[PDB]
């Protein structure tokens, strides 16, 4: 074939920001309503790529796997590219007279003008909507979330006097009572990941200690020490009487007496650990609010502080129920909202939509042609936050600015230049934020806030007063509402809300806990199970299938749901459930996949009252991971106490493999009938991961999944088990309660009988039992079993000690994924880039520049695997080689996206030849221990040891 | 068979052009046909400061009084400032001498003055180096904001012989 | 494998003398048919072979 014709644009008109081939980096922010972090966009000559984070001097907020995979949203196609108005498009002009006539309307009638919008925490665009207001007679302004948190809100209120969350700093405590916390999830907008991992670490005697009470399980839950099963009606109780204990008290509490054995034993732990413990609990109701409170204010302890509040989630419960209530009672007029999608997440949604029938000029800012853009009068099209201007404050203490990085794709307008303009502001909101700037700014304008992205100002405790704390204690205990099966709603970590309906990152990203992708379903403990007859089951090719069942409420159902029976899933008589999926309005039928819910969400309550019913047919899952306990191998994680790592030696707790020589015993690592190769100079590296800091490791898959081009798979090829991933993290359940019994059952064992029997029960997991996440990638070995049987040498070794894979003279014979042993090696089987099976970003022509030019994309036949990050260190060298230096001691940690994108200190990168950087240090411990060394097969990256208590 | 007014026959081109966007091709989608989109304006990235001071005839003089260089002595005193002048310069001024150059002997354009005629600060080659008085051009586009400072010491030193 | 590590690094001779006597001698020898109808040929061949044996048992 003839070979194309390559051509080359140089510009007419070079900007001097532009170099070609040179990076570039923003300083942004984000907030989208649920989720907010601050962070720098890498871009291209002139497009944004992968998300990092900033860290200067303000790395309080660094990005979750749902803002690393955002991206996709600005390269969406299916994006409204043109306003609508009346269901035709039309000129933003048309938009303008449309809106300045209506208002006029309502002003001369005396009518009701109505803003929604979700906590836009914004001084600049606060100040703008009231200024509207200040010009208009009747304007309202009404904030709406999803999940909602106005208990908690309202209770901190009455108490100090604003609508704010106190930011708990969990590295500052070390007794952590949590009843339904769930804090290292989205509980208040969940941040407190290296709060706790920094506390989780033995430097010394000491570790703070968790206690988990809870219905559900979570990443909480398997990260902490302790957890005990609890319904709902059952924690309200205990957290009284936790109460009675810390605050001297006599209240009535009603609780079994196995948990009072339990929470007893917490409380007075709790009260002992005075200025170093704290309460926490997500139990929807002011009353209980109120108590932690009561009770964190008695401890007194480093963790509570009012000194700088949160100001994400400023909602109320009330103020929207009585919204609803007028626009079908009484006559409401133009009604404007920018980001609100009652239609679908409001549980009441039915009576919304015959209100929207009852107003007129309903104006709706989004990206897609949702339920709510549908049922409107204007469809407005809104920008992708890298194609506007804004600001943020997170925090009490604190303010940043939002820059764009790519010049408008479509014809979008900001809702606050559509603002200014019915006000008759001229200019933009630009120009706006400039004119306002100087109020905070107290510094240089821009010159040192653009381009930092974020100002620090001062703050104030907030005072508290005096409240009848006996009283809320007294009606807590009175509340109660003990009937039959109950569910709790919940979120994802790869959904979070609709806004990532179709995100084919989060879609594929599988669960942390249950390690299934692209669906939802209903969480259904054993006990309960086998009331119901539902089950769940491996097939014949590799996957799993399972019942369906009915969920049945008062004056309403579901008919049809997905169930999968975790063992400890639930406590007993409940049922989870995950809330956020059914979506059908501007999406294809691939990603209009899985359950809403949000109709179950009565009241605002996450905790609804259920009928549960066995249906007729059977389920096909996309399960990623087949087995659910760890067979009693203590070679894969190691695990002790705290009490035997400080008082034992390492032979006790931490003993490597011996082998045989002259009737003498030797580290087995030390037999080697080969010559080793000479790697004691220029540039030996090593990866760290401790267990302890891992908590989920949740954001640490999507960022190595982003230079790589790692290609999107459907729900079919993965429900076969034909994945491609090229790090994973691990899940092991327990049979009978602990790590330790299943190390007990097996070495005591006879012949043959009894080992029938006691390896096919070690395969189903007991209640209750302890969980461990394990991650594991190729670490690039030394006598490497992958190597040798290439019989077309595409793999070598470097001096540096990666195992590079050329794509080149792969000819996929593919032996070297089965002499992995630890078989972490993802063969390629059909072509994933242009082909319409796979009509993923891969396939069109505006979603391909997530790509980066630097790494190739494979096509068919050719294996890929986890390399180190070659592509980062090859320019980090580059960039010190020119200069005339020596590389510095945290320069190699920052680039390879496998460490610099985590959120705790778990995944370490780095030179060791170098005996002043962060991986020499930490190579040098008494928890230094790799995985299979009995094999011999020398890795180069070594886990150290849980040290749980 | 090959020629050489065409590229040659290739033998399954499995990854040879490119799924992603290399710089400079040609594409379909964006704005213009071009690949290198313009940066929004206001703009501001990382390790990076906008000039200050507008265009000629009322910021010439306004930077030719109050602006200096915010360089060390450790970096001038290296001979990187003479490696950019021999590149970038000698064209049009002279290399060891004033406005002899290599193209007024050629005589293709004429007007190029010497150093001893006009008075220049080092604060007003740095203005002249980025918008250019009435015969250059921006080199901004070739030449770095650290990299300009480095040649406006060697214009001194120029000045300083003559 | 430390089986092979202390007799390699050991039995060095030993080890790899038994592999020629009991394989490159005869290997020359008895693979003429001419050879093969000889006293002596047929006599030396066999004393080879049996101390090489003897050194396989040691
Ligand atoms: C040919 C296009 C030239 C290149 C290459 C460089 N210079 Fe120049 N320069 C050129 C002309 C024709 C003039 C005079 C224009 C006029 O209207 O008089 C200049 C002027 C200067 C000056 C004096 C500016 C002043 O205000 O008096 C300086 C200090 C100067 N040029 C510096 C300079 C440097 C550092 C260059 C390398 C980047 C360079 N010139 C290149 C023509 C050309
Ligand atoms: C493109 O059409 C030219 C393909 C050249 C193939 C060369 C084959 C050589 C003999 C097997
Ligand atoms: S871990 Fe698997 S892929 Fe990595 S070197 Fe060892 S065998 Fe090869
Ligand atoms: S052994 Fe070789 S040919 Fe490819 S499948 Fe493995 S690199």
């Amino acid at each position: 074939c003839e070979g194309p014709v390559h051509k080359s644009i140089p510009y007419v008109l070079q900007p001097e920001q532009i170099i070609p081939g040179v990076a570039d980096y923003y300083a942004t922010t984000v907030f989208d309503g649920f989720d907010f972090a601050n962070l720098l966009v890498k871009t291209r000559e002139g497009r944004p790529i992968k998300i990092e984070n900033n860290t200067i001097a303000g790395a309080k907020f660094s990005a979750n796997a749902r803002i690393h995979a955002s991206i996709l949203g600005l390269y969406d196609s299916m994006r409204l590219k043109e306003p609508k108005l009346d269901g035709k498009n039309s000129s933003w002009s048309a938009v303008d007279l449309k809106i300045k006539s209506s208002l006029a309307d309502a002003k001369a009638k005396g009518g009701q003008v109505v803003l929604l919008t979700n906590t836009l925490a914004s001084p600049t665009t606060e100040k703008l909507i009231g200024e509207f207001i200040a010009k208009n007679p009747n304007a309202k302004h009404v904030v709406y979330d999803a999940v909602s948190s106005s208990d908690a809100l309202d209770a901190f209120e009455t108490v100090y006097g604003e609508r704010a969350l106190v930011d708990y700093d969990f590295s500052k405590a070390s007794l952590i009572v949590s009843v339904g916390a769930d804090f290292l999830g989205d509980w208040q907008g969940g941040g407190y990941d290296a709060g706790y991992a920094k506390g989780r670490i033995p430097q010394n005697g000491k570790m703070s200690r968790h206690f988990q009470f809870e219905s559900n399980m979570t990443l909480s839950g398997a990260a902490a020490d302790k957890r005990v099963p609890m319904t709902t009606a059952d924690q309200k109780q205990a957290l009284v009487q936790i109460y009675n204990i810390v605050v001297g008290a006599s209240v009535p509490v009603s609780l079994d007496a196995k948990f009072k054995a339990e929470v007893v034993k917490a409380a007075q732990q709790l009260k002992a650990a005075g200025t170093k413990g704290i309460l926490v609990s997500g139990i929807e109701d002011k009353n209980a609010q109120l108590l932690v409170l009561a009770i964190n204010q008695a401890l007194a302890s480093e963790a509570f502080s009012t000194a700088g509040t949160r100001q994400i989630r400023k909602g109320s419960n009330a103020v929207v129920a009585q919204l609803i209530k007028d626009m079908n009672a009484g006559s409401v007029h133009t009604l404007i909202m920018s980001g609100v999608n009652p239609v679908y997440t409001l549980a009441d949604s039915a009576s919304f939509v015959s209100g929207l029938k009852k107003v007129k000029t309903s104006v709706a800012f989004s990206l897609k042609e949702d339920e709510t853009a549908a049922v409107s009068t204007i469809a407005a099209a809104a920008p992708h936050y890298l194609e506007s201007w804004g600001d943020v404050e997170i925090t009490k203490g604190t303010y940043s600015l939002t820059q764009p990085t790519i010049r408008p794709i479509f014809d979008t307008k900001q809702f606050q230049d559509v603002l200014l303009s019915v006000n008759g502001t001229p200019g933009n909101f630009y120009d706006y934020l400039k004119a306002n700037s100087g109020a905070i700014i107290a510094g240089s304008s821009w010159n040192k806030v653009l381009h930092d992205g974020i100002f620090v100002v001062g703050s104030a405790a907030l005072a508290g007063g005096s409240y009848d704390f006996a009283g809320a204690a007294s009606l807590l205990s009175k509340a109660k509402s003990s009937g039959e099966l109950e569910l709790v709603l919940y979120t994802k970590t790869g959904m979070g809300d609709g806004q990532h309906a179709n995100n084919p990152w989060l879609q594929e990203f599988p669960d942390p806990i249950t390690r299934v992708s692209w669906d939802n379903y209903v969480t259904v403990s054993n006990a309960d199970a086998k009331k119901f007859n539902l089950s769940n089951e491996i097939v014949a090719n590799g996957g799993l299938n399972g019942s369906y069942a009915t969920i049945t409420t008062a004056d309403g159902n579901k008919l049809e749901n997905v169930p999968v029976i975790v063992q400890p899933g639930q406590a007993v008589g409940t049922v989870g459930l995950a809330v956020g999926y059914g979506r059908k309005a501007a999406l294809k039928e691939e990603m209009q996949v899985g359950i809403n819910a949000y109709a179950l969400y009565k009241n605002f309550n996450s905790v609804q009252s259920i009928t549960l019913a066995k249906a007729n047919g059977e389920h096909e899952f996309a399960c990623v991971q087949g087995q659910k306990t760890l067979m009693g191998r203590g070679d894969i994680i190691k695990e002790t106490t705290l009490e035997i790592f400080n008082t034992q030696d390492a032979k006790h707790w931490n003993e490597q493999p011996m082998v045989s020589l002259d009737h003498q015993e030797v580290e087995a690592t030390t037999v080697d009938l080969w010559e080793s190769f000479d790697r004691t100079t220029g540039h030996h590296f090593n990866l760290s991961i401790d267990l302890n800091a891992c908590t989920g490791c949740g954001a640490c898959v999507i960022a190595c999944h982003a230079e790589n081009n790692v290609p999107v798979v459907g729900k079919a090829e993965v429900r076969r088990s034909r994945d491609m991933h090229w790090l994973r993290i691990d899940r092991y359940y327990s049979s009978e309660s602990t790590f330790e019994g299943d190390n007990e059952r097996k070495e005591g064992i006879a012949g043959l009988s009894s080992s029938l029997s006691t390896f096919n029960e070690m395969e189903k997991p007991g209640d209750n039992p302890q969980v461990a996440f394990q991650p594991v990638m190729c670490q690039h070995c030394n006598h490497a079993p992958c190597e040798t049987v290439c019989p077309v040498a595409a793999t070598s070794h470097g001096r540096q000690g990666q195992n590079h894979m050329a794509y080149n003279r792969c000819v996929g014979t593919r032996y070297c994924a089965n002499n992995c042993p630890y078989k972490v090696r993802r063969f390629n089987w059909f072509l994933y880039n242009k082909n319409s099976e796979f009509d993923y970003h891969m396939n069109d022509d505006l979603g391909r520049m997530v790509l980066n030019p630097d790494v190739n994309v494979r096509s068919r036949g050719v294996m890929e695997k986890c390399s180190f990050c070659i592509q980062s260190t090859q320019a980090v060298i580059l960039e010190a080689k020119r200069q005339g230096r020596v590389v510095g001691k945290d320069e190699f940690n920052n680039a390879c996206a496998c460490s610099a994108a985590c959120s705790s200190g778990a995944m370490v990168f780095g030179d060791v030849n170098d005996k002043e950087s962060e991986v020499a240090k930490l190579a040098e411990s008494e928890r230094m221990y790799h995985l299979l060394e009995h094999v011999g097969t020398k890795p180069n990256v070594f886990y150290h040891v849980k040290v749980r208590n | 068979c090959h020629n050489n007014s065409a590229p040659n026959y290739q033998y399954f081109p499995n990854m040879y052009e490119s799924v992603a966007y290399e710089p400079y091709t040609e594409a379909k989608i964006f704005k213009g046909g071009k690949e290198g989109q313009l940066p929004v304006e206001g703009t501001i990235n990382r390790g990076f400061e906008p000039y200050e001071y507008e265009n000629s005839t009322a910021g010439y003089e306004l930077a030719k009084a109050n602006l200096k260089s915010p360089l060390t002595e450790e970096e001038k005193n290296s001979g990187k400032g003479k490696e950019l002048f021999e590149i970038y310069c000698i064209s049009c001024h002279g290399a060891a001498g004033n406005g002899k150059g290599k193209l007024v002997e050629r005589e293709k354009f004429l007007g190029v003055p010497s150093y001893k005629d006009r008075e220049i600060t080092e604060g007003s080659i740095f203005h002249v180096e980025t918008y250019g008085l009435n015969a250059m051009g921006s080199h901004a586009n070739q030449l770095s904001a650290h990299e300009r400072w480095l040649v406006a010491d060697y214009v001194l030193k120029l000045k300083s012989q003559l | 494998v430390t089986y092979f590590v202390t007799r390699i690094q050991l039995y060095n001779l030993p080890f790899f003398g038994a592999v020629v006597m009991n394989f490159v001698f005869p290997l020359l020898i008895l693979i003429n048919t001419d050879f093969k109808r000889l006293n002596w040929v047929v006599v030396m061949a066999g004393i080879v072979i049996l101390l090489g044996h003897y050194v396989d048992f040691f």
